[PDB]
């Protein structure tokens, strides 16, 4: 197909200003994303949320609300009072630790151990729509006054002392302090690799020929006929696929008494008990659709090579030659046809997720024991999350130290179901040639793989390739009158092309009315 | 004829805006000009001195309990003496003789340049990056030490950078597609020949990702002052000057890295067709197009790698590793998530919402003004490109010339 | 006969401007010579001294509270003890010697050669003295600073510069193209994009010479003197642009001889990524280079002229030279009349006169002001002399040989 036409971005009108929230003195409103600029297209100038200053004309007390437990001024963080003067600032204002001339309240000397390096990423929220980290959900640094420590199994670092003659291992890295939000952090060295490689080749070749000669004399005639065919076929196929998965630690987030981040805490305190999609969608946008509660830290290497080649050739000939004499005469007449075609494709993908730009690049280029070992060393200093379980952001609220948030949680569930509908990449147009549709902000792209090009990846450089289809999204819910509400979807965005697979999901989805 | 570009008459003069003592005018570009007609270089807006007609309203308010620095930023008093230069001027701490109360408790710490430059401004036209509107030197008096990851060094995270994670990835994609045909067949007959090759390689290296903070963010003194100078009255040329100085968007999150790219294309072919209908066709072509790109890393390694990629020479992985490490010295903003610059207009600023709405209008104007939409169609389906105050057309097809007039 | 320069009278000799005490005439040039006839190098603007007619209109204004900087650039007083030369002649620092309070108090930071020379004035027909009107040694007491990754040196950013981002973007393209039914064409390009500057639109701090040369502009449209101004500082300045280096080479072949002097491109491509003496049309490359420290580009030329593709060493040498002598790859020019400080006395009329002077510059010095060539050739104004050139093996000063 040629490219689809561009579409302009479109937003609804502003919703009516939310009444001024007393503690904020702020008014909020939202628009709806009626259309992203699927292709080309003017981007919308404006954001889909807006806020303005106000005056409430009413006070709020909430600074006092929690004050049985120590409540900071800057933040809603409300602390068990033994954390006051504990020796470790537990809210960003430090109001728990100022004026603590009764220093006897300190809990322990633990600051000799740094926090687990790379623990902060586990604290971040996750957006399933974009596979991007959001703002922090967990507090990455709150310890709850505990000095709980994790043994760093890789602490051994060579040192040399020229004043002696000793080569010895230093010990600073030997332990980390575990932040309160981790139930488990567990160093463990594993690797696995799998390699598969395959070759199939066939060459098939036939020749066939007849010569038929007949001669008679009475005057004379001589005739020769020929038919001949050559037909040669070759197929070559090579596949290889390497996976290497180093694990260096596992983590698990605490399922109870979760201490939310200061920013999430404040923003959740700002949301109304009344449902307001603008507010809760802003919350889901900032803190992500999901949060993480499992971990593997590690490195991955993946390599794929496919080569396919074919050759076909054929030649055909048919001929007659004649001579006769009565004066002697000679004739000939015939036809020959020939064809050749040759095809090759070579596709390679190598990717490294891991610990240094240098040796991630080097290992992406040249798989070897040198790059494997040097990248493995780099995985010591910068492991990356290789696997994580996650759950919807609202399930965090059930487990907070804030107690119940039933109404806010149900609001956030409803808002999430709408957010996961409204910003789905379904609204980016058909990415052809197995291009990947992406929606970001109010705009769309196709990420086009190298065999594909153009605003929709629509122009593959070759004549065409087998490209699987993808679903449009689900339609609106039915205006149900029976107890059942219904949603339909079809594998047409794009349809399966050049013999590509159907997309595998469900056509029909159903809900209680 | 080609067309030298054309602009509207001037708008009527605004009224004199008080405090800023000036009147303004606007003038749209009706037609960009094209085909080597003269550029619209002339300014889209104009301004003039005026003796103010009426009382000015002050810009300052007493912050109250917060200190009020020489630069006008107000900081909560725990930041007094803190020694972090929390106002960009040291009036947070220059007052203080003693008790500096310094954060990071005598621990080894560094400033990180990646965090300092985080949150680049962006002009949507060309996606060009600009200086960060964020201060990134205010620390809110926190320490929040993070590891450089590629190096055993700890840097203090600036307050506005909510995350800066060195989640390093390195990829290489390569494809070769290679094709040959010979065909020697209405009463047609043939001698068609083809020799086609596509080779395409790109390798992205991601050094890390920043996320800017969604709330309570602190902006540079010059940016907030330029919002102060911004006329309340929607004077398009002044808002365009602001957008030109800071861009229309900021990266609320960005991936930093480097990239190499190489495209090799060949198409050698010929046709002959002969026969009779119920025919004397001949043609030949050669096309042979090499393009190479390197982004990021230090010159000294980057260009050597770009060369060794253009050469068929087998790359010594030492060179690739050298450039890929040098990406840490000079990263590129290989990706970002944009948010409109007006979301950085601080709330509770005077007429903040008005300035926000007027910036949204000014962005609408800026996009539609320098959009090729109001430019002349290419003659033969070539892409029209608004280059700079002029349109020129380029054809990917065999057509040629600045309007694709010919082939 | 060839065309000797055609010109015009000393028209409309003015009365005096009271404060400048001078009177002007705006002469004109009518044909830029032609065909190696006498080129034009006469003046286009003329003036004489005046015994003043009447009072000067109290044109002076002065700072008030703000610092009476010795060259009249009233500057914010927090600068007074800057130690940073914010007053154009240190007379701030000369006036506040008693205590230092330096910006960049503790940071080790430098000033970029780029930044000082950033925002060049440009004449749409040529080049100019005092090329930068911008001061670019005024820092307004700020320590906004940016790091060159190639050296990790911090360069502080002068206050006119709203952004300064260092980059390394390098591209190369080699294209060869032929057809028959015939054509042959071939170009090579490279770009080495070192970095990007963007300039402040408002409160620009212009040099003292520039403000003096806005005092030296009559409030009435003396086209000659405004031409003197437009030629001195510029018709436009670069408001943003990309610094670096670039080159392009071209070498187009006779395909017929190509197929038998050589055989095919691989005979020559093998030299890039063993030679035959006869094929040299591919070797005699036309070369264009922009920017770069000349020694390395000269050594490149000294190899390419022999048909030797330069070694990667010489390319990287040239590239690492580029930092020593960059050029603007790309710009967005804006007209100098925007730099007219809004509070200057009569600032607006002077801007409007500059707009007229810009127009007169274009209308005057343009090929429209010369006749047609002797037979369909192309006439170019060059340095201000209309003379002719034709590509297709024409000859003669008007392509008279065909």
């Amino acid at each position: 197909a040629a490219t689809p036409a561009a579409v302009t971005c479109q937003l609804s009108n502003w919703s009516e200003w939310t009444d001024c929230f007393p503690c904020q003195d702020k008014k909020y409103r939202h628009r709806s994303l009626l259309q992203p600029n699927k292709f080309g297209g003017t981007i919308c100038s404006g954001d889909i949320w807006d806020q303005a200053s106000c005056s409430s004309s009413t006070t709020c007390v909430r600074q006092a609300q929690c004050g049985q437990d120590f409540q900071c001024k800057e933040t809603g963080r409300c602390l068990k009072r033994h954390l006051v003067c504990n020796g470790d600032q537990d809210c960003l204002d430090g109001s728990d630790e100022d004026d603590c001339e009764d220093v006897r309240a300190i809990d322990e000397d633990c600051s000799q151990y740094e926090p687990i390096p790379g623990s902060q990423k586990a604290a971040l929220g996750y957006n399933i729509l974009t596979q991007e980290d959001a703002q922090s959900v967990y507090d990455a640094s709150y310890y709850g006054g505990q000095c709980e420590t994790v043994y760093n199994g890789e602490w051994r670092e060579l040192r040399y002392d020229s004043t002696c003659e000793r080569l010895y291992y230093g010990d600073d890295e030997k332990y980390f302090r575990k932040p309160y939000n981790f139930l488990k952090y567990h160093f463990e060295a594993l690797a696995d690799t799998g390699i598969s490689s395959e070759f199939y080749d066939n060459a098939n070749d036939l020749l066939s020929k007849v010569k038929k000669d007949k001669s008679d004399s009475f005057h004379s005639q001589d005739t020769s006929f020929l038919n001949e065919l050559n037909k040669y076929n070759e197929k070559k196929f090579i596949f290889t696929r390497i996976f290497t998965k180093v694990q260096t630690a596992h983590f698990k987030m605490r399922k109870d008494d979760i201490m939310l981040d200061e920013g999430m805490l404040q923003s959740l305190m700002e949301l109304p008990d009344q449902y307001n999609y603008g507010m809760y969608a802003k919350f889901i946008n900032d803190y992500g659709t999901h949060y993480i509660t499992s971990g593997s830290m590690g490195g991955i290497y993946e390599y794929i090579l496919v080569i396919d080649k074919a050759k076909m050739e054929s030649l055909g000939i048919t001929s007659r030659d004649i001579t006769t004499c009565f004066h002697c005469k000679k004739f000939g007449g015939g036809k020959t046809e020939r064809a050749r075609k040759a095809m090759a494709v070579e596709d390679i993908i190598s990717r490294v997720r891991g610990g240094s730009s240098g040796w991630s690049g080097g290992l992406a280029q040249n798989r070897s024991t040198i790059t494997y070992r040097s990248w493995g060393r780099s995985l010591k200093y910068n492991p990356v999350v290789i696997d994580f379980e996650m759950q919807p952001i609202h399930e965090v609220l059930r487990h907070t130290s804030l107690g119940p948030l039933e109404a806010k949680r149900q609001n956030l569930r409803r808002a999430l179901d709408q957010y996961l509908m409204e910003f789905n990449a379904c609204r980016c147009g058909p990415c052809f040639n197995n291009g990947v549709p992406i929606l970001e902000g109010t705009s769309c792209r196709c990420q086009c793989r190298l065999g594909s090009l153009g605003a929709a990846c629509e122009q593959t450089q070759t004549e065409g390739a087998k490209a699987d289809g993808s679903w449009s999204c689900w339609s609106s819910w039915s205006v149900c009158r029976a107890g059942i509400q219904e949603r339909r979807r079809e594998c047409d965005n794009p349809a399966p092309q050049n013999g590509g697979a159907s997309c595998p999901g469900r056509k029909v989805q159903t809900q209680a009315c | 004829s080609h067309i030298d570009c054309r602009m509207s008459p001037w708008s009527e003069w605004s009224q004199c805006d008080p405090c800023l003592r000036q009147m303004f005018r606007s003038r749209s570009i009706e037609v960009f000009g094209q085909f080597n007609g003269k550029r619209c270089t002339d300014a889209v807006g104009d301004r003039r001195q005026c003796v103010p007609t009426e009382p000015c309203e002050d810009a300052e308010d007493d912050c109250g309990n917060d200190f009020q620095c020489s630069t006008g930023r107000c900081i909560k008093m725990r930041l007094r003496c803190n020694g972090d230069n929390d106002c960009g001027d040291f009036s947070d701490e220059d007052d203080c003789e003693s008790e500096p109360r310094p954060p990071c408790r005598d621990r080894v710490v560094e400033e990180s340049e990646l965090a300092r430059t985080a949150g680049y401004g962006i002009n949507i036209l060309g996606m060009d990056p600009l200086s960060t509107p964020f201060d990134n030197e205010f620390y809110n008096g926190l320490c929040n030490r993070d590891r450089d990851g590629n190096t055993l060094t700890y840097y203090r995270r600036p307050w506005n950078v909510a995350s800066l994670i060195y989640e390093t990835k390195g990829e290489k994609n390569f494809r070769t597609e290679h094709y040959e045909e010979q065909i020697e067949a209405l009463f047609l007959s043939y001698s068609s020949k083809k020799e086609k090759m596509f080779l395409h390689v790109k390798g992205e290296i991601h050094l890390g990702r920043f996320v800017m903070r969604n709330r309570d963010v602190v902006l540079t003194t010059t940016f907030v002052d330029d919002i102060k100078a911004l006329p309340t009255t929607y004077e398009k040329g002044e808002y365009f000057a602001f957008l030109e100085t800071y861009g229309t968007h900021y990266s609320s999150s960005g991936s930093l890295g480097g990239l190499y790219e190489l495209i090799y294309v060949l198409d050698k072919a010929s046709m002959k067709r002969k026969g009779v209908e119920l025919v004397n066709i001949t043609s030949e072509n050669l096309i042979d197009d090499v393009v190479s790109l390197i982004r990021g890393g230090t010159r000294k390694y980057a260009f050597e790698l770009k060369e060794k990629l253009l050469r068929g020479t087998v790359i010594d992985v030492t060179d690739f590793v050298n450039w890929a490490s040098s990406i840490n010295d000079a990263p590129v903003l290989i990706s970002q998530k944009l948010s409109p610059i007006y979301n950085l207009v601080p709330v509770k600023m005077k007429n903040a919402h008005l300035k926000k709405q007027n910036l949204e209008r000014a962005i609408e104007d800026y996009i539609n003004e320098f959009s090729v939409r109001k430019c002349h169609t290419c003659q033969n389906g070539g892409t029209v490109i608004l280059m700079d105050g002029k349109c020129l057309c380029a054809c990917p097809f065999k057509f040629e010339g600045i309007a694709c007039e010919i082939s």
